């Protein structure tokens, strides 16, 4: 049963860590959410819901 | 043409362009708060 959600995610795999990749076009997996898309530093308001 | 508006247009034609909204293809660059140029040819149109 996998819970993926707002908040820190906890168990990830025994990979090799990095931050992030940027202004690059990459498969991004943060907080399990996956896409193929460019990442940069995020400009807009979250709620912590 | 009154030279005094932007290119060959008339005081009819200035207000025919000003009073018509376009928000429409090509003037959407970028969408959902994303960084870059929403201008001029300096960065490529995704529209959405």
């Amino acid at each position: 049963s996998f819970e993926l959600l707002h908040a820190p995610a906890t168990v990830c795999g025994p990979k090799k860590s990095t931050n992030l990749v940027k202004n690059k076009c990459v498969n991004f997996n943060f907080n399990g959410l996956t896409g193929t898309g460019v990442l940069t530093e995020s400009n807009k308001k979250f709620l912590p819901f | 043409p009154d030279p005094s508006k932007p290119s060959k247009r008339s005081p009819i034609e200035d207000l025919l362009f000003n009073k018509v909204t376009l928000a429409d293809a090509g003037f959407i660059k970028q969408y959902g708060d994303c960084l870059g140029d929403i201008a001029a040819r300096d960065l490529i149109c995704a529209q959405k």
